[PDB]
């Protein structure tokens, strides 16, 4: 009752603002019949369908 | 499909020039090279020309025949000059290996149907 105790929760829906880097997601569009571009999307990973 | 469609056939006055051409698609014309046939009645199959991918040379059995390409366009031009009476056959453009390997005599796959040149 009056006895309270701390407890630890992991994997909790809490976020805070931060800055990082992000990677590519470009639609495949077959891309075998392709002529290159200044956007080197061959390095970019395929996007989620 | 990696089929070859060809055009430019006709009748030639001995001592003229031809402009044979053929086009293919099929998302696989980066590994192959394009050459031609000279299948004629009575005789066996020989070769005429073969533009070697990965090297760029335009090898040909005889000096008059020259094979050529232009840019990224999927077309190939066989330019034929100063024709005599023995160039009466069916000309079929087919595909050879990455380096025109063992041409003039090999019988390839993914071949065309062949125009008739008289």
């Amino acid at each position: 009752a009056e006895n309270l105790w701390v407890t630890v929760y992991y994997g909790v829906p809490v976020w805070k603002d931060a800055e990082t880097t992000l990677f590519c997601a470009s639609d495949a569009k077959a891309y075998e019949t392709e002529k290159h571009n200044v956007w080197a999307t061959h390095a970019c990973v395929p996007t989620d369908p | 499909q990696v089929q070859l469609q060809e055009s430019g056939g006709g009748l030639v006055q001995p001592g003229g020039s031809l402009r044979l051409s053929c086009v293919a698609s099929g998302f696989d014309l980066e590994n192959y090279s394009i050459g031609w046939f000279r299948q004629a009645p009575g005789k066996a199959r020989e070769g005429v020309a073969c533009l070697s991918k990965n090297s760029g040379i335009g090898h040909s059995v005889k000096g008059r025949f020259t094979i050529s390409r232009d840019g990224d366009s999927n077309t190939w031009f066989l330019q034929m000059g100063a024709l005599e009476a023995e160039d009466t056959a069916v000309y079929t453009c087919a595909t050879y290996n990455r380096a025109c390997a063992n041409y003039v005599t090999i019988w390839p796959e993914f071949r065309g149907q062949g125009t008739q040149v008289t």
